[PDB]
């Protein structure tokens, strides 16, 4: 086509989706990770995670308002990844890298798994 | 705005 | 913070939101523009448009599944802008620029209004 | 991945 493109559009959309999340506006699911709960938008979760894409395209699970993650999933690891989904920013630290990588593998977030593997290999 |  | 950032994340999220829209997955509103209907995600509309941000933060309108636009709004103009919202690509042409600009003014999409004004000024 |  003969379209023009607004460079910052995708980033501005994501910034606004994060603002809606912070104000709990039109959030439609709560992700339970052991004793912790995280409110989010199903569409954003599906757009970032192979696991959520599978869950919310399921004819029964698409209608659930609560999703319980595997008890082995670390809440801080999940929190860091949920923040990444809404911002493109990953708070990767020596103290959380193992939990972040395990959570990214479970959530099926290949690019996060890739940078975790690379950061781990550099430290060995 | 750019030509993509 | 000490975060790392994935450059393509925002663009990949938007590409997936557009794929969900094309397959009518978790779309939660229909925008009626005279004889035409457009299914979309309320969160994406709010993230792109001052008008939709106002509508869906309203305590009564947030729950509506159908929104009827002003009868002066051109469906093709709306279609071009809805595509822009989900892709960052604006199909701006001599034959549609007036309708696109009027629709962008109504929807409160300042960056689109700005490029339309500039393209019009260049042709006079 | 980059340093933002
Ligand atoms: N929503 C949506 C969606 C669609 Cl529509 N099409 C294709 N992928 C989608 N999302 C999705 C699927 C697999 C993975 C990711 C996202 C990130 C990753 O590492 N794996
Ligand atoms: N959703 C959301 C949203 C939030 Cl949370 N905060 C601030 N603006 C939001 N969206 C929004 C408001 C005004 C305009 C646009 C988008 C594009 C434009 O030209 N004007
Ligand atoms: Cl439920
Ligand atoms: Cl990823
Ligand atoms: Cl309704
Ligand atoms: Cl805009």
């Amino acid at each position: 086509d003969s379209c023009i493109q607004f460079t910052r559009h995708a980033s501005d959309v994501l910034l606004n989706l994060n603002r809606l999340r912070s104000r709990d506006i039109l959030t439609d699911v709560v992700i339970v990770v052991s004793r912790e709960q995280f409110r989010a938008h199903k569409t954003v979760l599906m757009a970032c995670s192979g696991l959520f894409y599978s869950i919310f395209t399921d004819q029964l699970k698409c209608n659930l308002s609560v999703i319980n993650l595997d008890p082995e999933i670390n809440p801080e690891g999940f929190c860091i990844l949920l923040d990444f989904m809404y911002t493109s920013r990953l708070n990767l630290r020596e103290g959380n890298i193992m939990a972040v990588m395990a959570t990214a593998m479970y959530l099926q977030m290949e690019h996060v798994v890739d940078t975790c593997r690379k950061f781990i290999k550099a430290s060995e | 705005w750019v030509i993509p």
